[PDB]
């Protein structure tokens, strides 16, 4: 698949009062490997972060364009966005090419800029959103991980056993992976601080 | 995806299941598929849930804009009108397969449309996935002027009929009667299904996983 | 028309909208700690008219509202375009639009219909009401497109012998809705006949939204107080 | 279905017709508690006339000060200042009515400071008439006097004497 | 003044002074008269000669805008010419997208808003030709209408255009032509003219005679030569008598 | 440059065009009078003709706009109709893209919004014709509503349009203070008593157009002569 | 119809630039001054009156971007549509390139559209001013002048107002080179405003201050609060005390 092309895996856990957002950081062609630094989780606010895998130049063109309408928004506005009003951004974002598609799934995870409550949903390749308050997916490894949640979710996570828990999740999935892994970039984002930790992973 | 409409004595009845699909996976196991579209008309997605997202939100739209233009209460089969125009404009290439009803002056009013803008009244339609099993249960039980809670419970039962007989549909039921006194959205009508209980403790205890690198950024 | 620059630096266009605008309806409009309250005057012409026919103020959505001093057909259309524009805030959005932002999408608007040549300039002088996230908001709106903030204002006949009286009044601590009263004092020192139960029209934007008054409170708000 | 908030048409016009007090505040206290529960207009109007049904009615002080007093009160638990100040216009008519001299005075700093926030008149033309009355009463002449010209100042706008420049003069 | 040189500015009486010299225009020209009969419409026009060196029947104000519907000219011949064109495709489109021959009434609406649109705006002046339209069915019976630059499309037993219109509608109310057959119509027609010709006035002049009803079998058509040269005849022997 | 020529705002902001075509209306000598009953609508204008070579079976200005609905102008004739034949456009586009019939408010606030943008560009002539619409709406009874070239509208129990404009408005002023439940026969006898002493002329049958709509009959209709004169037959005596 | 307003003078300069110029002599006021440690920009606002809700968070000054800030002087609406126009083009070199624009750039891009502007279409010139006060890595704090007829430059410290020759006389009469010195140039704008408005008492609730500084590679840009305004204000005053001591010596 055109999905499957480069890979990529993007997973958001939610906690108590806190969220966490992972994401692998292999970058190929297929079988063939370009390189082990690739950032596919980005952070367009003091506490919230967009997660995007799929087609590597789909993933870098809607980020400038999301960043593009984004700081437009806020420099209109004058105020910091809502997670629910980024939700409705990028559907509009996604769905304004509807007969020639960007082909990639955006994550967004976040808390509230006023009440620091946590959000997290996944689109699909034409923006329909699903917000959960459990766990929210994106990847060519996706059913690995969604076992990993199936199995590994308990409700009002405290943010290092939220890490924890998404660590060993991202772990296990990206290990029966081939197009998967390459080191895994973990962000906890909580009300004070947001701890980011790069995992020691596979490298084959 | 099952969903489904009953033209009963005071109104319009509509029923839905939860479960939204991708490829083969369930993705959302509480999806709304009964969409705000005035506050006396409802419509019932099925198919591509961003299609019938953004039809019936825009639909919708183009409602209240009309009323605010009018000084009025909405009618059923205008937004029917414009739902098959905005469907045949795009010949069938947006998957929408809706349910409207609603109650305005002229009455109660219940139709289904297709994703290629073919329209057709009922006093009862069903739609989706699961539409058979569900209109299996319709021309077995139904009949003229049909009380208030039998309704319920038929819309119901056909719910729960088309959630245990197709695969694409299941998870929890959502009705919503429309009247001309009063209007109630029940989100989670009944919940047949629960998630199955968890023995064994897989947590995943502190310090499990090693880093590389960290950064801390504290937030004001 | 091309309007351009006096040897003065004065546009005369905008000058004659806003005198146009100063002897149209007088209205009134108050932000008090609850909401605010905008309130008008129709005098009708004789008895044949029916007042319940034609409003003077409009809801764009459940909790904006905006009345006027001026034309009427322009009003209307003015109307329809910021119904619509808000529409589209709120499609590409799904939330409803705040206040403020409006009122710079209309004055935008006022900006090009003026700047544009071959159109004649508006000549009305818009007063826009909401409820934003708790706080109330109240905003007046020229011709020319300059928008201020006022939390209790007059425009129109007589506009500032109100604005004077409601210097001396409105000491925008009003947690109640006692405003309106203020309101139907400010429209009684300019109403010509007696203040009855349909030449005045109120409208208030609270909690729970804008919402057009009936004219049975409006009655009843006539009655007792003043 | 709200049909009785209405209903005081029977009762409170026998009240003035036949003429009584007691009835008059118990029919006060009657509907006291189901006040709240229409709309604040109505609820102001319908106080206003219940007031000055008796207000003028009866001098059988025993029971009204205080009726004044809790609508005064309920005035303040609805939080309605216009209201309020047609109250104490009403007390400090009763007052000097009733002829218990001090607190008339106790008025003036509960009303000037008030009347000086707005430009208004016709309230504070009244209660500068009233207390200069009641000075009078006391039989002191200068700051009578001194309250009379306080008065004379607010001697423009209004549209008549009705009741205030007649009794002035 | 510059309250006259425009089409869409208005005099301060309410009246736009554009049309009224576009009145002025088509008075200046000659005259034309149209006639309803028991069967079918009648068009009697003269037109003056300005030399011998033309080849005759040169600019007839008479033309045939449809097979069924026939018309009449008066003021200028080139704007006369345009509307004639835009008659004929107006026709050619509605019994394209119809399929049948078009009512007179109809076609008279569609000629006045194309006439009345080009009032409107100041890029465009008013048009200099007023002009009638005949046409006869058996499913509706025979139909005159009259139509002005300004717009305004009536219908007529007889009516007339020109600078004799005066005298002209003066002599066409004095018969009673509901009673009269075509025979009879197309003598008194003929006679009016010769009547209105004015002689002295101007100079050797010319006769047109145009023809629709059941005669033409509904088809308009101008008049047979045997039909004419006639005029003249029974012209002499109605002469004055001094 | 001044606009005493084109649309522009002046010294006071008079758009001296728009009274110039107020008095352009006026120029036609005709006028009509619009009367609502309990259950009816009455529409009397009355004509002229200069002699009887026309056809005066061509001559009207009352209208079947639509089939519950009429209307009737004043004015220069050809604009009249042009606003005629495009308030009938707008019906009929909404009766297609909406599927029912629309009321008398719609019609009449759209073509008010397109004398408002006929009116607030230049090169465009801001149009001399006022207008009148009689209907029925269901759960609203009868609704009888006019337009100027300006695009202003109002909502109005009874109402009236020509050259003798005022003395009708006092008239039916001093009528309606009497109103007590108007009837269908006494609201055209009062009706064509309201234009007799306007114009003082005691017209026969035959000069007067009279269009009736009602709840009885939703449909729109157009009086014949034999009503008509049984009708002036009726206030004959009174 | 007649509307020509594109054509030269007949001795070779423009009627629609000088009335432009003239119609910004009788604007708002706002002033600016570079340092080497930052900019700052202070300005009066006009209208002030008790009735104002005052909700905009300094409606002067306006954040093209998170590193770069405008000023505005003339018609409020074509200054509206002048700002979003420059939010537009700036954020379209953010969307080309990802780096923010350096300063200069978007201003020669509106001095560009505005020129094609006052070049044909026989439209009305915008008159309106702007102060552009910005930073990048080619020559840190960078400060810009745009003048409705299209012209700029640099100056580092001016302003457009209503009194905008008299306060330039000033500044070069009282400028010293190259020191930033940022507490100085704040007591320099405050005896500016001091000098140069006809009102007196220099009310803190009449006037606005906007500073912009690079910090941790952010070009942190603040609004001073009205109490630090008014602080720095009531210093200024309480400054000129020693002033008027020589007096007869």
């Amino acid at each position: 698949s055109i999905m499957s092309y480069n890979g990529g895996a993007v997973m958001a856990m939610k906690g108590k009062n806190c969220v966490a957002i992972a994401a692998d950081r292999r970058f190929g062609i297929q079988a063939q490997m370009v390189t082990t630094d690739f950032q596919k989780i980005f952070p367009m606010g003091d506490r919230l972060y967009i997660g995007l895998a799929g087609l590597a130049t789909d993933v870098q063109t809607v980020a400038q364009r999301l960043k593009f309408r984004l700081n437009l928004y806020e420099l209109k506005e004058g105020r910091q966005i809502k997670p629910y009003t980024l939700m409705s951004m990028v559907a509009n974002l996604l769905y304004e090419k509807r007969f020639g598609p960007y082909y990639t799934e955006p994550v967004i995870a976040g808390l509230d800029p006023k009440t620091f409550k946590p959000f997290i949903c996944s689109l699909d390749l034409i923006g329909c959103p699903m917000v959960t308050d459990d766990f929210v997916v994106s990847g060519t490894c996706a059913e690995q991980m969604y076992g990993m949640c199936e199995s590994l979710w308990e409700p009002n996570m405290d943010p290092d056993h939220l890490f924890e828990t998404i660590s060993q999740a991202m772990l296990n999935a990206v290990d029966r992976d081939a197009v998967s892994g390459m080191g895994v970039i973990v962000h906890i984002i909580e009300k004070d601080k947001i701890t980011t930790r790069t995992l020691k992973a596979r490298m084959d | 995806t099952t969903i489904a409409g009953v033209v009963y004595k005071d109104g319009i009845v509509l029923g839905a299941d939860t479960r939204a699909t991708e490829g083969m996976v369930v993705a959302d196991k509480n999806c709304s598929k009964i969409h705000f579209i005035s506050p006396n008309i409802y419509c019932c997605g099925a198919g591509t849930a961003a299609d019938t997202d953004m039809t019936t939100q825009l639909i919708s739209s183009n409602l209240e804009l009309h009323s605010l233009s009018t000084g009025r209460l909405p009618r059923v089969v205008t937004a029917n009108r414009m739902l098959k125009q905005m469907l045949f404009r795009y010949q069938g290439y947006i998957g929408a397969a809706l349910v409207l009803g609603g109650v305005d002056v002229t009455g109660p009013h219940l139709y289904s449309i297709y994703p290629h803008g073919s329209t057709d009244k009922l006093p009862y339609v069903t739609m989706g996935s699961g539409s058979l099993a569900a209109m299996a249960v319709f021309e077995d039980k139904f009949r003229p002027d049909m009380e208030e809670e039998e309704a319920k419970n038929l819309v119901s039962e056909a719910i729960a009929a088309g959630i245990f007989n197709d695969l694409g549909s299941g998870s929890n039921i959502d009705l919503c009667v429309i009247s001309k006194n009063k209007l109630d959205f029940l989100r989670p009508y009944t919940v047949p299904n629960k998630k199955g209980t968890r023995l064994g403790r897989y947590r995943c205890e502190k310090g499990t996983t090693a880093v590389l690198t960290e950064k801390i950024t504290p937030l004001e | 028309s091309l309007t351009t620059f006096s040897p003065s630096g004065k546009l005369v266009q905008i000058e004659y909208a806003l005198a146009a605008v100063a002897g149209g309806a007088p209205s009134v409009g108050i932000k008090a700690a609850n909401g605010v309250v905008l309130a008008t005057e129709k005098k009708q012409k004789s008895i044949l008219y029916d007042e319940r026919s034609v409003h003077k103020v409009e809801p764009i959505t459940k909790h904006i509202g905006l009345v006027y001093s001026g034309m009427g057909p322009d009003y209307r259309v003015l109307v329809h375009r910021a119904r619509k524009l808000a529409q589209q805030y709120y499609l590409v959005y799904q939330e409803p639009i705040p206040t403020a932002q409006l009122v710079q999408r209309v004055a935008s608007v006022m900006q090009e219909y003026t700047q544009s040549g071959g159109v004649r300039p508006f000549g009305v002088s818009l007063l826009i009401c909401g409820w934003n996230e708790g706080r109330p908001y109240l905003f007046q709106s020229d011709p020319s497109g300059a928008y201020f903030a006022w939390k209790a204002t007059a425009m129109g006949k007589n506009y500032v012998n109100g604005k004077t009286f409601l210097e001396k009044r409105y000491n925008e601590d009003l947690e109640l809705e006692d405003a309106i009263h203020t309101a139907i004092l400010t429209l009684k020192e300019s109403f010509e006949g007696q203040m009855t139960e349909d030449n005045i029209e109120v409208g208030i934007c609270n909690e729970a939204g804008f919402r057009r008054l009936t004219p049975t409170e409006v009655k009843d708000y006539l009655a007792a107080i003043a | 279905v709200q049909v009785k908030e209405q209903s005081i048409l029977e009762l409170g016009s026998l009240l003035a017709k036949t003429g009584q007090a007691a009835e008059l505040g118990g029919l006060l206290k009657y509907v006291r508690p189901f006040l709240n529960s229409i709309s604040k207009a109505k609820a102001a109007r319908l106080v206003r006339s219940l007031l000055d049904l008796f207000l003028d009615m009866e001098a059988a002080t025993g029971q009204e000060v205080e009726l004044c007093l809790e609508c005064i009160e309920w005035a303040k638990s609805e939080k309605r200042t216009f209201l309020r100040q047609a109250l104490e216009a009403r007390l400090v008519s009763l007052y000097f009515d009733t002829k218990r001299y001090q607190e008339a005075l106790h008025l003036g700093s509960q009303l000037l400071r008030e009347l000086k926030k707005m430009d208004d008149k016709a309230l504070l033309v009244e209660v500068q008439l009233l207390e200069s009355k009641t000075y009078h009463a006391l039989s002191n002449l200068p700051k009578a006097r001194a309250a009379l010209t306080s008065a004379r100042t607010t001697a423009n706008a209004i549209y008549c004497p009705p009741k205030l420049q007649a009794t002035l003069d | 003044t510059g309250y006259d040189l425009s089409a869409s500015t208005f005099s301060p009486d309410g009246r736009v002074f554009q049309v009224e010299y576009a009145m002025k225009a088509v008075e200046n020209s000659s005259t034309a008269i149209g006639i309803r009969c028991k069967d079918g419409v009648v068009f009697g026009v003269e037109k003056l000669v300005l030399s011998k060196l033309y080849e005759e029947g040169s600019n007839k104000r008479l033309f045939n805008v449809d097979r069924h519907v026939g018309m009449a000219v008066a003021g200028l011949l080139a704007d006369a010419r345009s509307l004639a064109d835009i008659a004929r495709e107006e026709a050619s489109n509605f019994r394209s997208n119809f399929g049948y021959n078009i009512p007179l009434k109809h076609l008279a609406d569609r000629v006045a808003m194309y006439v009345h649109a080009y009032t409107l705006y100041s890029a465009v002046r008013p048009f200099g030709c007023s002009f009638m339209l005949g046409s006869y069915s058996v499913n509706d019976g025979a139909q005159l209408y009259m139509i002005d630059p300004s717009g305004v499309s009536y219908g007529y037993w007889g009516c007339a255009i020109g600078k004799a219109r005066q005298a002209a509608k003066t002599e066409i109310e004095k018969l009673q032509m509901k009673e009269m057959t075509c025979r009879d119509i197309v003598k008194e027609v003929a006679k009016i003219i010769y009547i209105v010709h004015d002689e002295v006035k101007d100079k050797a002049f010319e006769l047109e005679l145009s023809w629709v009803g059941e005669l033409t079998n509904g088809r308009h058509e101008i008049v047979p030569k045997d039909i004419r040269e006639e005029a003249e005849k029974y012209a002499k022997e109605s002469l004055k008598e001094e | 440059g001044f606009d005493r020529h084109i649309t522009i705002f002046s010294p006071e902001g008079r758009l001296y065009q728009v009274e110039y075509a107020f008095k352009a209306i006026n120029q036609g000598g005709l006028t009509s009078v619009a009367v609502r009953g309990k259950d009816c609508a009455v529409i009397v204008t009355q004509k002229k003709v200069p002699d009887k070579l026309l056809d005066s079976s061509t001559v009207t200005h009352l209208f079947k706009i639509t089939e519950n609905i009429g209307c009737v102008m004043t004015g220069m004739t050809a604009d009249s109709r042009s606003q005629v034949q495009r308030a009938r456009y707008e019906a009929a586009n909404w009766k297609y893209k909406y599927g029912y019939e629309i009321p008398v408010d719609m019609l009449c606030k759209r073509i008010a919004d397109i004398s408002q943008v006929y009116t607030q560009n230049a090169e465009m002539r801001p149009l001399g014709c006022c207008m009148i619409l009689i209907g029925i709406d269901e759960e609203q009874g009868p609704q009888v509503y006019k337009c100027d070239p300006a695009g202003y509208y109002c909502g109005f129990k009874a109402t009236a349009a020509g050259v003798k404009q005022t003395e009708s408005t006092s008239f039916l002023e001093k009528k309606v203070k009497k109103k007590f439940d108007w009837t269908f026969e006494q609201t055209v006898e009062t009706a064509i008593t309201c234009l007799s002493t306007v114009l003082s002329i005691d017209f026969k049958p035959s000069e007067i157009e009279v269009g009736v709509v009602t709840v009885e009959n939703p449909k729109f209709r157009i009086l014949t002569e034999a009503e008509i004169d049984a009708h002036l037959v009726a206030l004959a005596e009174r | 119809y007649d509307s020509r307003t594109t054509i030269f003078s007949p001795e070779g300069r423009l009627y629609q630039v000088e009335y432009a110029m003239e119609a910004i002599g009788h604007a708002g006021t706002c002033l600016g001054i570079l340092a080497n440690d930052g900019v700052l920009l202070a300005a009066e606002r006009r209208n002030i009156h008790k009735l104002l809700d005052e909700v905009f968070f300094s409606e002067k000054i306006y954040k093209l971007n998170e590193d770069m800030a405008c000023s505005v002087a003339g018609i409020t609406s074509d200054a509206n549509v002048l700002t979003n126009e420059l939010r537009l083009i700036a954020q379209r070199y953010l969307l080309q390139y990802q780096e923010p624009i350096p300063c200069e750039q978007l201003v020669t891009a509106l001095c560009d559209i505005k020129q094609a502007y006052t070049q044909f279409g026989g439209k009305r010139p915008f008159g309106v001013s702007l102060l552009y006060i910005g930073w990048d890595k080619h020559y840190g704090f960078q400060l810009y002048q745009s003048d409705p007829s299209g012209n700029y430059g640099g100056w580092k410290a001016t302003c457009i107002g209503n009194n905008s020759a008299a306060a330039v006389s000033m500044l070069k009469q009282d400028y010293k080179e190259g020191e930033m010195t940022l507490k100085s140039a704040l007591a320099l704008a405050i005896k500016v405003l001091n000098k140069t408005m006809d009102v007196s008492k220099l009310s803190a609730e009449k006037v606005e201050i906007a500073t912009l500084t690079r910090e941790n590679g952010k070009t942190v840009i603040r609004v001073l609060k009205q109490k630090e305004v008014e602080q720095l204000i009531k210093k200024h005053e309480e400054e000129e005390a020693k002033a008027e001591r020589e007096k007869k010596e």
